């Protein structure tokens, strides 16, 4: 071998060293998927959190997020949504105050059938069959001031139950939590935001601390 | 006013596309049948080659 | 015999206990600082941490005799 | 309304003038020439190099033109080239977005771009005085993630996107030289032709495409899947190419005769084709598939002539190199594999 190639080598070795490096730093990070509409209430959260694709990286008591943004990308979802299969959970986005209201000028369409199917597609696809779900009900408290001079039999014909901002909110909360037809691989926490609500950063380190720790025990077989 | 001009479009699209000289395909499956025979002991992938070459 | 396995059935039961227990101590304590698996928690790493400690004392009756 | 109704009525008769003048083209078929052809025999390749290092999916590979040096992307974050004659690594490139599907490396081998996911086209420049890999140009305009990028020079570079619209690109000034537009559905891959004339695209409207390079029009259009097209690559000769697809089949076409030649199809196979590349010769059509293999075919016969199984995950894509020697298949079990 000559001392060219030796050099070669030598250069080589330094460049694996750096690339294992670089990976292990990227390992020990949390990949979060934010998805949901448009108008539910996304962009506050993105800034509550941090204090094509836009990536918000944020850390919270000595640990580390990204956080990716799939919005602004008008194209089939069924073509780029396998890049996620590795995300540690998913972000998903309702806006409460949506029930009496219709979206995409088809003019015969609740925005929240809409934000149903959605969330409907999502749960039960191919690539995540085991990624958890952090559900944030959000414009609570426009739902508290509308749900007085308009019930919810605009959006669910079959109600049977009392227009009450404690009976209402947990009968849309549990509509969301059974079109889950995966319910021995993953799991639903639901949160309700609001303006100024300053305490989902911990509900979402807490949820994603839980699936940590349920993952490594699954692995270890010892769950 | 778009789906008129967006018509009017596809039309001259199709209408371009109409008038080209289109050969047999006897002709063509000749042409590129003719490819490999001229072509065929140059590729290795079908023909291993000798340990000499094989720079892998 | 009475010299070998006098002590080796406690050594076996506080050898697992004490490997299982630092198991579920490591996982609760590092998930909530990194998404990466602590490293050496399986079945066979776990055995062999416990056959380890136990060839402490199989190779100090050894000396013994 | 009514004259809406007469476009769409003269739509129909256009297509009808299309379909009849193909179907008096058709005198035989590409089996019924090659009914007596001496079969090719079992191709038994093996894996001579495996190329470790990257620590999460690859995306994209291309050869250089001299054989040796080979350029990888990943969604590490990484752009590596590699030297596959003694396996060394000469350049580590980091990304700026990590969200890559496509890289290219050109012909004068001075320069590397990458995309995907952030809608712009990144080029990096290999040869500079102090020793580093710098971005020369970050070329911006697409509305939706590329999908394949291709070199015609130091200075031109042609792009796909999902916006449904394909670019041509001058690098001095980084502006769009010409947009190709149609094809309603997302836009997948893209193949230049061997004389730097013409490219040929596939996109989800299980249709593709002939453009010509100046000029900016569309000359030819081809039907007959009836799934999304995710490759496509020429034929040696420049007068013809193939295109894989979702509904697990591969299909060639022709331009002269401009319509659908052959099917490579079987009943054990139901997933879908990720790359396809072509041989030196012709004969040989390659293919990776779902079912974590790769299939070569012989193209003037349309049957099995080849597996290729050392992988644990799916094939994403393929390389021939320009002297026939080595293939090459990344995948997405992290490894690249070298075959002779």
């Amino acid at each position: 071998l000559s001392a060219e190639d030796k050099a070669a080598v030598e250069r080589s070795k330094m460049i694996d060293r750096n690339l294992r490096e670089d990976g292990e730093k990227a390992a020990r990070e949390v990949k979060l998927l934010l998805l949901g509409a448009g108008e539910s209430g996304k962009n506050t959260i993105v800034k509550q959190m941090k204090i094509g694709i836009v990536e918000t990286h944020f850390t919270f008591k000595d640990l580390h997020f990204k956080m990716f943004d799939v919005g602004a990308q008008r194209s089939e979802r069924k073509k780029w949504i396998h890049c996620f299969e590795g995300v540690t959970a998913i972000i998903f986005c309702v806006a409460l105050s949506d029930y009496d209201l219709v979206l995409a000028e088809d003019e015969e369409m609740n925005r929240m059938h809409a934000s149903m199917k959605l969330f409907d597609s999502i749960c039960n696809n191919k690539w995540f069959t085991d990624t958890s779900i952090i559900l944030f009900l959000n414009k609570k408290d426009l739902f508290e001031e509308k749900i007085k001079k308009s019930p919810l039999t605009i959006c669910y014909p079959e109600y049977a139950g009392s227009n009450t901002y404690e009976e209402a909110a947990a009968y849309i909360q549990c509509q969301f939590e059974d079109l889950n037809k995966r319910k021995d691989t993953k799991e639903i926490y639901t949160h309700f935001t609001c303006s100024t609500d300053t305490k989902n950063v911990q509900f979402v380190f807490d949820a994603v601390t839980d699936v940590i720790i349920k993952n490594n025990l699954k692995d270890c077989g010892l769950f | 006013t778009a789906s008129i001009a967006q018509a009017r479009k596809l039309v001259e699209q199709l209408k371009m596309e109409a008038n080209i000289d289109r050969i047999k395909v006897s002709k063509a499956a000749a042409d590129l049948m003719a490819y490999c025979e001229a072509h065929a002991k140059e590729d290795p992938l079908l023909t291993p080659v000798p340990a000499s070459e094989n720079p892998f | 015999f009475r010299r070998v396995f006098l002590g080796l059935g406690m050594c076996f039961s506080y050898a697992a206990l004490l490997t299982k227990t630092n198991r579920i101590h490591r996982i609760f304590e590092q998930g909530k600082k990194s998404v990466t698996a602590p490293k050496f928690i399986s079945p066979a790493s776990q055995l062999v941490i416990t056959f380890s400690l136990i060839s402490v004392q199989l190779l100090g009756v050894f000396v013994w005799f | 309304g009514s004259e809406l109704d007469q476009l769409r009525q003269e739509a129909e008769q256009l297509k009808n003038q299309i379909r009849d003048a193909r179907k008096a083209c058709a005198d035989a078929t590409l089996s019924q020439i090659t009914n007596n052809i001496d079969p090719v025999g079992r191709i038994q390749m093996r894996t001579r190099r495996t190329l470790r290092g990257h620590l999460a999916k690859i995306y994209a590979m291309h050869w250089g033109t001299d054989s040796r040096l080979l350029v990888s992307a990943s969604q590490d974050g990484k752009l590596i080239i590699w030297d596959s004659y003694t396996t060394n690594k000469v350049h580590a490139i980091p990304l700026r977005s990590s969200w890559v599907m496509t890289c290219a490396y050109a012909p004068s081998g001075n320069y590397v771009a990458c995309g995907g996911l952030d809608n712009i086209c990144s080029i990096y420049n290999l040869k500079t005085r102090e020793g580093n890999v710098r971005v020369s140009r970050e070329l911006a305009g697409h509305t939706g993630y590329l999908s394949c990028c291709r070199f015609l020079d130091d200075n031109q570079i042609v792009t796909s996107s999902g916006d449904t619209t394909c670019a041509l690109w001058d690098i001095e000034t980084g502006q769009q030289t010409t947009t190709f537009t149609g094809h309603t559905g997302d836009v997948m891959s893209l193949s230049l032709a061997p004389d730097t004339r013409l490219f040929v695209s596939g996109a989800c409207d299980a249709s593709a495409k002939l453009w010509d390079v100046r000029e900016g029009m569309c000359r030819q259009t081809f039907t007959g899947h009836e799934s999304d097209i995710n490759a496509i690559c020429f034929f040696p000769n420049g007068n013809a190419f193939a295109t894989g697809s979702d509904d697990a089949t591969c299909r060639l076409f022709d331009l002269r005769a401009d319509q659908e030649l052959m099917t490579y199809s079987h009943d054990n196979i139901i997933c879908g084709i990720t790359s396809v590349s072509f041989s030196k010769s012709g004969r040989l059509l390659l293919a990776g598939y779902d079912d974590f293999n790769c299939n070569v075919w012989d193209a003037l016969k349309a049957d099995r002539a080849g597996v290729l199984a050392g992988h644990d995950n799916r094939v994403s894509c393929l390389g021939v190199t320009d002297d026939g020697m080595a293939v090459a298949t990344g995948s997405w079990d992290s490894f690249l594999k070298i075959w002779n």
